[PDB]
RNA sequence: GGGCUCUGUGGCGCAAUGGAUAGCGCAUUGGACUUCUAUAGAGCA
RNA sequence: AUUCAAAGGUUGUGGGUUCGAAUCCCACCAGAGUCGG
């Protein structure tokens, strides 16, 4: 089963396979922040971590599918065994490149030899003719992206506020829970939509396929509307071709959608 | 009623100053806190200079033609004037006629004669063949002149040359900025950004399609089009202050997405009021004379095409 | 123009606003010489205080509902499920999902068009 | 309880030559145009499983490099910097600072080359992965997350990012007379106009960075660098968007500096821009 | 060389004067006529370059030259007893005004360039002081004005009427400010100009019922494209517009009484065989012999004093904004303001003294410090 | 002025290598937008 | 409401090792930091 890292709050991934657990499994997409070990000077595409929501990490605690922890802190009990068994795998790993650089080396080599042969017996002989007229640094070394070492974590309690979980019980977080856990049980695939002025942006499918279909706007069954907002809201999502959604849980349980479009 | 060289008077209708050219003062009525202009040289005038106000039937200036456009085509080949409807128009205008008639009291038998004599200051009705008779008018449909309240303000206070009636007896700048602000409780505000702007010379008009406060025109919704797309807030000079809507980092983002879509600028402006006043100070439309403007433009830096700004051809 | 018989009938209605009936007369001559309506009416739900209009765009298709409110005002969803559940009684079929028309008029007497549906409508694919 | 979290993939030598001899284009993201409307029988399914298996590709690689290609560092906690053991490379000439003799490195500089892979990261003995150092160099004390975002996202397309130390620095009268727009009786203000008396409610945002264009980095002189190009604050997406009083105060901290704020929403960020504006009276016809 | 003219009834003699000559008449026998004025017998009087002389006759003459003539013949091609029709039919009026306690006609002799303007002005001018009555003569044609010099607007109160050569005597003379040459300009100026004076002689009829009973008689501009005839319509419906009559071209006679009220009488005449062609170089060296005409007097009787005058001593504004004293003032003119005292002439400048020297009709000091200076110059 | 360390690759920020094919991003130029707002302009799941 | 493609080179200059140099070595220009005078 999974397990996401909640410190200070905020909830990361730092392995591959639970990304793809999660996203072929759940319905749960995420957000890649971190940087890529073959792309490191650009902004198009990011790697692992991958960035959770709180609702999505509290959605996946209470259906049970991942298990928050608060981020372990180093022993220091275990620390001499961790030594040793550092210097002895970095040691071994070092002197067992050799081996294979020497074989690959040797391959390189042959591969080509009729060249180094040409060629020299072509300096040579124009060397004649002009006669008659005269370790370290390639020793390879990993940096890790995830820990690679097991350690102990405890489990984190999402339902009672505390220091790695300041949530429970502020007003925003339960509308928004509200609000997602409905849309995520109908179906639907769920991202952020901060530069689309609402709360959510919902797709029909996997969004590396399909172009989302709606912007999901949280609002309290009894807080006020301006006007002003709703018609820039409608612009917006005529402009990008997006209805715009206007969700409300109820008393009853139940959440209520309302769509609002341009006419004529 | 003066900030003015011509009739800086509040409310006298005695005209008399001497060396002037030739002032006409308008005209205006204040129908359920909406103000009218009903005649032609008011509204001629009131349109072709500053591009005050809007037509109620048409949607830039009040040129709605009550013929068809699709049917001038239809009959161009005759000589006459603008007057051509098709039948079913003024059959319906025949329909609320006779409620008229049978609200004033005419039985039914006698209407439907009046109204043949009628049916033998008036129209041409249109009709195999289709020609056309003369008709007799079947109801006034005179346009007017439907003028914002700032503007109505703006035309009253700060150039005199307007007049306002409610239940014609005429008002005053004091009773009309009370009873402005009590009818729209955020009058004095817009009205001092309205007044802030058409003052520099620029053309204010309503930004509602857009979700803003105002649009501001270089010289006229004709001539060019709106360059900046304005929203207007109320501050102390200590800069405490409720808001009038209060901005999210979501209300700003999307008002900027859709201001570039429409190649618009998003300015703030900000009024401040000095800590000193007090609400029976600011009950009078001159304290205006001690309030302070900011103006912001808030735009989008991305990130990647300002990291040389030295490249350009 | 205020003899006109649809603004004393509009009167007629006991509401209880000289804003919401203007704002209504306005919306109604917008659609009925503007957009060429057929059948526009005038009826008011007391339940909410609501004067709101009821026609027909062209003739041969069901009646629509578009209620004039005028921008100073602001609505909360609780309001907006009142008036789609009064639109649905008022015209009847149950059919087709509840549905309004959100007229918001300015001072000037400039007019935009919202349509306001229950449930999940698609972008543009009509 | 306590639940046991499993750790890590080690590379194996075979693999981490295979690692070295990596490429450079990236995948494209999308296989053509996106769709609209999932219903499909076999393109759409394809298309997705291709675009798909290449997501999973992308993001279980490594960082592999040359043991002498790489500084080595440590982490001082308690003095609360990075410590370099070897000379400094190409990133010494706009990143870093000397003290007492010895290189050192801010705590979101020793990220940011960690993750780009210039240095070497230790801990009592110990090389860091990259989430041990997002955890300890990752905290209220050093630098937040948020701001590490804004940073690294900045130094990833060029830019000089230093740290802000406060110590840095017509009309119908159809009259024949126009001058007449004396009308104006509304004075404008500016925003540095009364900062230093706003400065008394010091609390709030706080300037962060400043920023210099790459068009300034291969002449940058860390010692007298110059005038920035922007100055940075660093908030998040739900919070209250900041005041007139709190644009007065920073716009007097900044001088004449442009102050550019930077929101992060889950992950996301954006930049604006505040500035004042002076609409030009001068429309003559 | 002595001609003899025979000038029976009903007979112009057109006789107009070569450049820088002399020419002598004197009515040996008889009779004559001189644009409305009866010439006193055998009164030997002199003519100078330039000037025009239609003498018409009414019971005939025996007419003696003595001297050069640029044109002079007989000619039987006059329509002059249509002009006399004109003021009969008007002479009606003349009484009647003072019949029903109203008051007297005004009329307006309108017409492009080379029309007689001002001979139709001339005659109804002194046949009106022939019957006793005294008119009003407003002069707006600021292109060749001699109400004073051109570029100004001009009244006249006809006390007799014109001598031979020279004219009605100014006494009181009405001048108000255009200094430009051409309406084309400026417009606002004639319309303002127009309504001023028309009311300044609203006041003085009503005060002097002398004009109102005996009426007026105006010269407008020979302007007949562009705004030329929006400003005679504004001046006729501001100037009581009572009688109108067009120069031979009908084209002023379909436009005028399409666009004139009801009331007025628009009369059509073709002009006099005695209108002469004057291009460019004419009314360019009158308009400097105007100027002449006021600063140094007919025959030299005037004698100007010429020395400096204070920029301490006098503010001037230009047709709005005061003009910073600069040395594009040389050999313009000064409109002394009170009305208007007097005009003078510049001659040169005193920079670090700060005076410049000015030519004056009237002694020191200037009645005011008011003044409004040329468009145009002369030195 | 002298010593020591580091750096120099496409307009800019940068990869690569026992030492065996000089390519990534931004900017630029072009297309399609099942795009939108209207010859444009704007495009940030 | 996005998505794709093309073009773009004095590898600071010279020399050396090498069959083969952006890559390894030396010298010389240009720049940054530090020690210090
Ligand atoms: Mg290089
Ligand atoms: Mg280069
Ligand atoms: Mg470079
Ligand atoms: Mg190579
Ligand atoms: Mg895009
Ligand atoms: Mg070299």
């Amino acid at each position: 089963m999974l397990v996401v890292e909640v410190a200070n709050g905020r909830s990361l991934v730092w392995g591959a396979e639970a990304v793809q657990a999660l996203r072929e499994r759940l319905g749960v997409g995420g957000r890649t922040v971190g940087a890529l070990p073959r792309g490191p000077r650009q902004n198009s595409r990011l790697g692992l971590p991958l960035l959770l929501m709180p609702e999505e990490a509290r959605l996946l605690a209470e259906i049970g599918a991942v298990t928050l922890v608060s981020a372990p802190r180093p022993d220091s009990r275990h620390h001499s065994l961790a030594l040793t068994s550092f210097k002895r795998q970095q040691e071994e790993s070092f002197q067992e490149q050799s081996a294979l650089a020497a074989e690959a080396r040797e391959t390189r080599r042959q591969e080509l030899l009729e060249k180094i042969t040409e060629g020299q017996a072509a300096k040579k002989q124009k060397l004649e003719q002009a006669s008659g007229a005269s370790p370290r640094s390639a020793l390879l070394v990993q940096l890790a992206t995830a820990r690679p070492r097991p350690v102990k974590a405890r489990p984190l309690d999402w339902r009672v506020q505390s220091k790695d979980w300041p949530h429970a019980g502020r007003p925003a977080h339960e509308l928004r829970y509200s609000i997602y856990r409905d849309l995520w049980e109908r179906g639907f695939f769920l991202s952020a939509a901060g530069k689309f002025g609402g709360d959510f942006l919902v797709y029909p499918g996997d969004p590396l396929r399909f172009h989302a279909h709606y912007i999901a706007q949280c609002w309290a069954p009894e807080d006020t509307i301006p006007l002003q907002d709703l018609v820039a809201a409608g612009r917006l999502g005529t402009s990008v071709r997006k209805t715009l959604l206007l969700c409300s849980p109820q008393p009853d349980g139940k959440v209520v959608y309302t769509s609002l479009q341009w006419a004529s | 009623v003066y900030e003015t060289y011509e009739s800086p008077l509040p409310i006298p209708f005695g005209q008399d100053h001497g060396p002037l050219k030739e002032f006409k003062i308008f005209r205006a009525e204040m129908i359920n806190n909406n103000v009218i202009v009903r005649n032609a040289e008011d509204i001629e005038q009131l349109y072709g200079k500053g591009y005050f106000g809007k037509g109620i039937l048409s949607r830039s200036r009040p040129s709605f033609t009550i013929s068809d456009p699709k049917l001038v085509a239809k009959w161009k080949d005759m000589k006459t004037n603008m007057p051509i409807i098709t039948s079913k128009r003024y059959q319906h205008s025949v329909e609320w006629a006779a409620e008229l008639m049978r609200r004033q009291g005419q039985d039914e038998s006698t209407v439907r004669r009046i109204l043949k004599d009628y049916t033998k200051e008036y129209v041409l009705v249109e009709e195999q063949r289709n020609r056309l008779i003369c008709r007799r008018n079947p109801y006034r449909i005179f346009e007017y002149l439907q003028l914002s309240l700032e503007e109505a303000f703006f035309l009253v206070y700060a150039l005199g040359c307007l007049s306002i009636y409610y239940e014609k007896e005429p008002l005053t700048i004091v009773k009309l900025w009370k009873a402005f602000t009590v009818v729209q409780p955020t009058f004095r505000t817009t009205y001092m950004a309205y007044h802030y702007f058409r003052s520099k010379g620029w053309v204010p008009k309503v930004g509602l399609k857009y979700g803003t406060d105002l649009l501001l025109y270089r010289k006229g919704p004709p001539f060019y089009h709106a360059s900046y797309s304005v929203i207007i807030e109320l501050v102390d000079d200590h800069f405490e202050g409720s808001l009038r809507r209060p901005l999210s980092w979501k209300s700003l983002a999307a008002l900027s997405r859709v201001s570039v879509n429409v190649s618009k600028e998003l300015m703030l402006c900000y009024l401040i009021k000095p800590s000193t006043m007090t609400d029976k100070e600011m009950e009078s439309p001159e304290c205006m004379k001690r309030i302070k403007v900011q103006e912001v433009i808030l735009s989008r830096w991305v990130s990647s095409r300002e990291r040389s700004d030295q490249d350009d051809l | 123009m205020g003899t006109h018989p649809k603004y004393l009938e509009m009167m007629e209605l006991d509401i209880g606003d000289a804003t919401q009936v203007y704002v209504a007369f306005l919306v109604y001559l917008d659609l009925m010489e503007s957009k060429s309506w057929h059948e526009v009416n005038c009826v008011g739900l007391p339940e909410l205080q609501l004067i709101c209009l009821v026609g027909t765009e062209i003739e041969g298709e069901g009646l629509q509902t578009v209620v004039p409110t005028p921008i100073t005002a602001s609505l909360s969803h609780n309001r907006i499920r009142e008036i789609l559940k009064a639109s649905r009684k008022l015209q009847g079929d149950p059919d087709l999902p509840m549905s309004f028309t959100l007229a918001i008029v300015e001072s000037d007497s400039t007019i935009v068009y919202y349509k306001l549906t229950d449930g999940f409508m698609l972008p543009d694919p009509q | 309880a306590a639940v046991e979290v499993p750790a890590g993939r080690v590379l194996s030598a075979r693999e981490l030559f295979a690692a070295r001899s990596r490429s450079q284009k990236l995948p494209q993201r999308s296989h053509g145009p996106k769709d609209f409307l999932p219903d499909g029988s076999a393109a759409q399914a394809e298309r997705l499983r291709r675009c798909r298996e290449e997501l999973w590709q992308l993001l279980a690689e490594q960082r592999v490099e040359r043991l002498g290609s790489l500084v080595a560092a440590e982490w001082r906690p308690e003095e609360g910097f990075v410590e370099l053991k070897s000379p400094a490379g190409k990133f010494w000439q706009t990143m870093g600072f000397s003290e007492q003799g010895r290189q050192r490195l801010h705590p979101e500089e020793a990220l940011y080359l960690l993750e780009c892979g210039s240095i070497h990261l230790f801990h009592q003995d110990l090389p860091l992965s990259i989430q041990e150092a997002y955890q300890l160099l990752l905290t209220d004390h050093t630098v937040t997350f948020l701001q590490y975002q804004v940073f690294s996202h900045l130094k990833r397309l060029g830019y000089v990012v230093r740290r802000f130390q406060p110590s840095s620095v017509p009309g119908q009268a159809s009259s024949p007379a126009v001058v007449l727009q004396h009308i104006s009786v509304l004075q404008t203000t500016h925003l540095p106009d009364g900062g230093a008396r706003l400065l008394e409610k010091s609390g709030g945002l706080e300037i962060i960075f400043d920023v210099y264009q790459a068009d300034a980095v291969a002449t940058f002189r860390k010692n007298n660098p110059g005038k920035p190009y922007a100055r940075m604050c660093i908030s998040g997406f739900d919070e209250p968007v900041p005041d007139l009083c709190s644009l007065k105060r920073l716009s007097y901290q900044s001088g004449d500096v442009p102050l550019i704020f930077a929101l992060v929403d889950h992950g996301d960020i954006s930049f604006y821009s505040f500035r004042d504006f002076t609409l030009p009276q001068d429309v003559g016809h | 060389p002595t001609t003899k003219f025979e000038l029976e009834r009903e007979t112009e003699l057109r006789f107009e004067v070569e450049a820088s000559q002399s020419v002598q008449l004197e009515l040996l026998t008889g009779m004559a006529e001189i644009f409305g004025t009866e010439l006193t017998r055998n009164k030997k009087f002199t003519f100078d370059a330039g000037a025009k002389v239609a003498v018409f006759t009414w019971h005939g003459c025996s007419v003696q030259l003595s001297g050069r003539t640029e044109v002079a013949y007989v000619s039987k091609d006059t329509p002059m007893l249509l002009y006399l029709n004109t003021h009969t039919a008007l002479e009606q009026m003349r009484r009647q005004a003072e019949k029903e306690e109203e008051r007297g006609p005004r009329v307006m002799v309108v017409g492009p360039t080379d029309v007689g303007k001002s001979t139709v002005c001339r005659l109804l001018l002194n046949y009106a002081v022939r019957l006793g009555r005294r008119p009003t003569y407003v002069e707006l044609d600021v292109g060749q004005g001699s109400v004073s010099i051109p570029g100004t607007m001009g009244a006249l109160y006809i006390e007799r009427p014109a001598d031979v050569e020279e004219g009605f005597s100014i006494q009181a003379p009405l001048v108000y400010h255009f200094g430009s040459t051409t309406p084309g300009t400026n417009i606002k100026l004639y319309n303002k100009i127009t309504s001023r004076l028309a009311d300044v002689f609203n006041q003085r009829c009503e005060v002097n019922r002398r004009a109102s009973v005996s009426g007026c008689v105006i010269n407008t501009c020979g302007w007949v494209k562009g705004s030329g005839y929006q400003a005679l319509v504004h001046a006729a419906s501001a100037f009581e517009v009572d009688v109108v009559v067009v120069l031979d071209q009908e084209r002023l006679y379909n436009e005028l009484k399409r666009d004139l009220p009801h009331f007025v009488r628009t009369v059509l005449l073709p002009k006099s065989g005695g209108v002469v062609e004057r291009s460019k170089d004419f009314r360019r060296e009158c308009r400097d012999e105007r100027i002449r005409e006021y600063f140094y007097g007919f025959r030299g009787c005037f004698y100007p004093h010429a020395f400096n005058v204070k920029f301490s001593d006098v503010k001037i504004y230009k047709v709005l904004v005061p003009v910073t004293p600069g040395r594009d003032m040389v050999h313009h003119l000064l409109s002394v303001s009170t009305s208007v005292a007097g005009f003078i002439v510049v001659t040169s400048v005193d920079l670090e003294h700060q005076v410049f020297t000015v030519l004056s009709p009237a002694p020191r000091p200037l009645p005011k410090n008011f003044l409004l200076i040329m468009d145009i110059r002369f030195m």
